[PDB]
């Protein structure tokens, strides 16, 4: 009624069969992160092999697969970078939260796909009111780490984060994106560091904000 | 000239114009195609000992 390794074998046999479609891959990946299965590398390899093998793809399964890849902390550049074609084909049919998850996800792996980041930054600056500021910070993270020095989205994020009071983790992700971009806009960074007072639910985002402010040399907060 | 009343085409010519080609055995198809589908089995089964799935889609460990 509650058993971890038996459900690992159930996911293992669910992913080892020959005709696994993409929805089974996506929820096997999400179920593999929620049980926190960094101890099993072969199971994540089977899930990523079936993710590379799948051809059907909608918004929801692609989004949950990419969310699971980045929450579990698995890295394989081949199957993640071959998931950006499914993104650019499905990009106008994506929700703004779904575009947020896939662009942060394909940016975190370092996928050099300039058409995806151009057509995602054009979407997020064409309809900026659709985007809650965590979605703005995730798209900013993905466009910064994907290797485009996009200052249009950086200026749009500066306007949003100065106008809208944002989360702690949202501001930390925006600081990490601005640190890789190397921009050091004090009008934006001040509006982000003022959000670090409500108590932070994580330590990795405070460490990322410390590394970001060290890379920009503002001062310790 | 009693030999000219006999049929001039020899018995040897009848046996070589009637049994001209060696006939195809019925077991040749089974033997040849089973020897080739043994290689189809060995390469592409997932339970074959020398299967080619780990040489082609290598692994992800």
């Amino acid at each position: 009624e509650n058993d971890v390794p038996a459900i690992l074998k159930e996911i293992d046999s669910l992913v080892s069969r020959e005709a696994v479609s993409a929805k089974e891959v996506s929820d096997a990946a999400v179920a593999l992160t929620y049980l926190q299965v960094k101890a099993n590398r072969r199971l994540w390899g089977k899930v990523l092999e079936k993710a590379g093998a799948a051809q059907d793809y909608d918004a929801a399964s692609l989004t949950n697969l990419l969310w699971a890849i980045n929450t579990g902390g698995v890295e394989h550049f081949k199957t993640v970078a071959e998931l950006a074609g499914p993104a650019v084909s499905l990009l106008p049919s994506l929700s703004p939260v779904q575009l947020s998850i896939v662009v942060e996800a394909l940016g975190g792996a370092g996928v050099k796909n300039y058409e995806l980041y151009n057509k995602a930054s054009a979407v997020v600056v064409s309809k900026i009111g659709e985007f809650k500021p965590a979605e703005i910070a995730r798209v900013l993270y993905g466009v910064a780490f994907g290797g485009v020095n996009d200052v249009a989205l950086a200026k749009a994020a500066g306007k949003v984060f100065a106008s809208t009071e944002v989360d702690s983790r949202t501001a930390a992700q925006a600081l990490y994106a601005l640190a890789k971009l190397g921009r050091a806009d004090k009008a934006t960074v001040d509006a982000l560091l003022k959000s670090f007072k409500k108590g932070t639910e994580s330590a990795s985002d405070a460490a990322a904000a410390s590394f970001a402010l060290g890379s920009l040399s503002f001062k310790a907060e | 000239d009693r030999v000219l009343s006999l049929p001039a085409v020899s018995k040897n010519q009848v046996l070589e114009n009637v049994f001209h080609t060696a006939p195809k055995a019925p077991v040749e198809h089974l033997e040849k195609m089973v020897s080739a589908n043994s290689k189809v089995y060995d390469a592409l089964n997932l339970q074959s000992k020398r299967v080619l799935i780990w040489q082609v889609k290598p692994a992800l460990f």
